[PDB]
């Protein structure tokens, strides 16, 4: 729980992006001209008032000051988007000069700064999208061996979601092999954007080919997720790290918000919204309230603050 | 075969249409557009050089200058300015160099030399250069020139026929034509001068016996800009040598 | 720059509706696709010409890969759209 | 075709376009004006009015496309680029767009083509001979085609304008290096009418040699 | 690069020498 401060660059010669500082003097690692590549830069609030005073004397950029005891990724993003009246923001940069130990921010994408100039821009949407994450396990299937959609209304609602310019990401924790048969039974390849599998487990991520039968164009959902917590518990969170990774692999580079729809609250690590799926061995046809929830969650920022 | 093909198709397969074309004659237009403005550039450069020369109190035509031998001053100045122009054209940047340089006129055949009418003694303690006024005057004796001429062309229907269908000191041009002589001469000198100024003397045993492979040394040496070899097919009959 | 007279923020609609409706009708017989073909050809050909004029490279690939690229229907249903219930 | 009425709707869009032209004080056959030197001011003003029409159809929900905009047509091959006859620019707050007149003139020049074999509507005795038995307002096909083609030119520019306006000079130039942002994209917020845009209606490709 | 600021420091010491004399 700390006070916090942020740079706002005068000329966003590169836009949307933000950086995080351990020292005000870290600027020396950045040196000449490199500063023009970042729109904002957060720093933990000065302990010495002279630092803040020198900041106040500096004219090279605008700045803001605030309290954020809420040491959370999404809450900090909310506060910054409030301060700078902006719906969408870029990635958070990092250097070999290791970041400050604000390691509660551990679970996120980390941008090796030099890539920033190398970054592409993407066709995939003409406007900045929202994103929604889904599962197979007990999720929107009926629970029997052969599954209906909980409503064909939902079936077509998935398609219409494209009208809003929002992204559909399914990561089955369930086993890889059966999902192909599942989609052959009911195909949403024309209805859904992104597919991932085998997330069920956390595994010892420490230092110590597919589509042979039918020409699917899928991939090894490679196990590249850290143990990340080095502790005795039982949790397999959905990983914003991996999600943003595959997004930028699809050149998806900016977004307004991300929501999770899942049967496990535990896996939600401060996702913007969570929809606990109702378990359903029969077609509940309840979707309209899910629709309402999602629509209002989207609408939150039409007032220019999520609340 | 480059017989480019093209198609349009309406949504829902309502219609499909095909057409075809060829990239031929596009190449011809590209070639024309190149050569035109390239020649323009070269001509412009020449014009600039001549205008620069024009400042130098030309109470006399060029020819008079060398036809006289009593003076050396004007000749030296002309030579110097030519060197300067070449150097700058290779180095888009103003230069003044070793501020001690001098000239001597090889006023007699007994001092004459085969081929190269100019000779830099790079440092006899300091740089000096040689000038064969008698020869230079021979070259400028000119009258080799008359524009009424004819030139190689072939396969015009494919190659050239398209080219058929496109388009006080108030001195005449022949003199300006003559200037190109000394342009080329000073260029050829500049080659050797530059080389030796950048390297040793002994390679003169090669270069000045035969310039020849010196281009090999010039590899990676040129500044990525060409000089004065547009009509690259400069050649004469060879097999006739009957050695 | 001087080639502008800005601030003319008209938002015209000029709905001479009944006249315009009939004025349309004599253009009906013209075959849409057959006409459009001409325009597409001319656009391509002119765009081509300038690269050769300026001694350019060209990406025959990229041009097709980007422009008038073709999507596909994936829904099995319909959605509402603009129309006039005229008169 | 059971899309026939939707083809007629496309014709309706074109008709609205040309009607707006005729209403807004069009003086003479536009080919004349383009061939002419002065009145480029009027040409550019009409161009921006067409941009406003485009924004209207694309995104009608808000009336104001733009309040003021700056124009420079050009007469100079060496101040132009292939593929992009129209180019936006910004300099120290001087937002502007620029054009080469001769390029567009030459484009308008080439529309020579006319009827050639395609599928055709039913001709029957009961169709024509029935009418023969009994029961200025003039615009030729190529005449309308010229205005249509000119309009279609503007789609590329307008898309680039939107992108630039929403992403700044960086991504504007980026897209100019790589227009693939265009590639098979109707996905947008509903208000952007993206499917309605003529990128959808019909398609083209080169039949690649070699 | 991490090299970069070392190059800059070297240039800095260089110019610091240079300007005075």
């Amino acid at each position: 729980q700390s006070k916090w401060i942020c740079l706002r660059l005068n000329d966003a010669i590169i836009k949307r992006h933000v950086l995080v500082l351990s020292e005000y003097a870290d600027l020396k690692y950045l040196g000449f001209e490199k500063y023009k590549f970042f729109e904002y830069v957060i720093f933990q609030f000065c302990n010495d008032p002279q630092l803040c005073k020198i900041i106040e004397n500096n004219y090279n950029y605008c700045m803001q000051i605030f309290k954020a005891p809420a040491d959370d990724m999404r809450d900090i993003r909310h506060n910054i988007k409030r301060a700078f009246k902006t719906p969408v923001l870029g990635h958070m940069c990092v250097l070999s000069n290791k970041p400050p130990m604000y390691s509660f921010l551990k679970e996120w994408f980390l941008l090796p700064h030099y890539k920033v100039v190398s970054l592409k821009s993407e066709s995939l949407t003409w406007g900045f999208p929202h994103v929604v994450v889904f599962d197979l396990d007990s999720t929107l299937i009926t629970e029997e061996e052969q599954v209906e959609i909980r409503d064909p209304f939902v079936y077509d609602s998935l398609q219409e979601l494209h009208e809003m310019g929002c992204v559909l990401v399914l990561w089955s924790y369930g086993s890889r092999d059966h999902v192909a048969h599942s989609m052959r039974d009911v195909d949403l390849e024309g209805y859904f954007d992104i597919i991932i599998s085998e997330g069920s487990t956390v595994q010892e991520e420490r230092s110590d080919i597919v589509d042979y039968n039918l020409k699917k164009r899928f991939i090894e959902n490679k196990f590249v997720f850290d143990i990340h917590n080095h502790r005795s518990d039982n949790n397999i969170p959905k990983s914003p790290k991996i999600v943003i990774k595959y997004l930028s692999d699809k050149n998806v580079n900016f977004f307004k918000s991300i929501t999770l729809v899942d049967d496990l609250p535990t896996n939600n690590y401060a996702y913007d919204f969570y929809v606990k799926v109702k378990r359903c061995p029969t077609p509940v046809q309840d979707w309209e309230h899910y629709h309402n929830e999602i629509i209002q969650n989207i609408m939150d920022y039409e007032q220019y603050f999520i609340k | 075969c480059n017989k480019v093909r093209t198609v349009t198709e309406i949504v829902n397969s309502d219609e499909k249409i095909q057409k075809t074309y060829e990239l031929a004659e596009f190449d011809l237009k590209n070639l024309s557009s190149l050569e035109s403005y390239e020649t323009l550039k070269i001509k412009l450069a020449l014009s600039k050089y001549m205008a620069m020369l024009s400042t130098l109190e030309m109470t006399q035509p060029l020819l008079e200058i060398f036809r006289n031998k009593a003076d050396t001053r004007q000749i030296a100045a002309v030579v110097f300015s030519t060197l300067a122009f070449i150097h700058n054209r290779f180095h888009p940047l103003v230069t003044n160099f070793t501020n001690k340089m001098e000239f001597v006129v090889t006023e007699t055949n007994d001092t004459s030399i085969p081929g190269e009418p100019i000779l830099f003694t790079e440092n006899e303690g300091v740089l000096l250069c040689s000038v064969d006024r008698p020869s230079i005057v021979k070259m400028l004796s000119r009258e080799f020139d008359t524009e009424a001429l004819v030139n190689f062309e072939n396969d015009n229907c494919n190659v050239r026929i398209a080219k058929t269908f496109g388009a006080d000191f108030s001195i005449t041009e022949v003199e300006a034509t003559q200037y190109l002589t000394l342009l080329l001469t000073v260029e050829h000198a500049y080659l050797h001068y530059y080389i030796f100024k950048n390297y040793g003397v002994f390679e003169y045993c090669k270069s000045l016996t035969d310039h020849s492979l010196f281009t090999n040394k010039l590899r990676s040496t040129m500044s990525t800009k060409t000089s004065n070899l547009l009509l690259s097919k400069f050649k004469f009959t060879i097999e006739d040598f009957d050695k | 720059p001087q080639q502008y007279i800005n601030s003319g923020t008209e938002i015209p609609f000029c709905d001479d509706a009944e006249f315009l409706n009939r004025l349309l009708k004599h253009i009906d017989p013209y075959p849409l696709s057959r006409m459009y073909y001409n325009a597409a050809n001319t656009m391509f050909y002119t765009t081509m010409e300038n690269y050769a004029v300026s001694n350019c490279k060209f990406n025959i690939e990229d041009y097709n890969n980007i422009f008038k690229v073709m999507e596909n229907i994936r829904k099995h249903s319909n959605k509402n759209s603009n129309d006039q219930d005229e008169l």
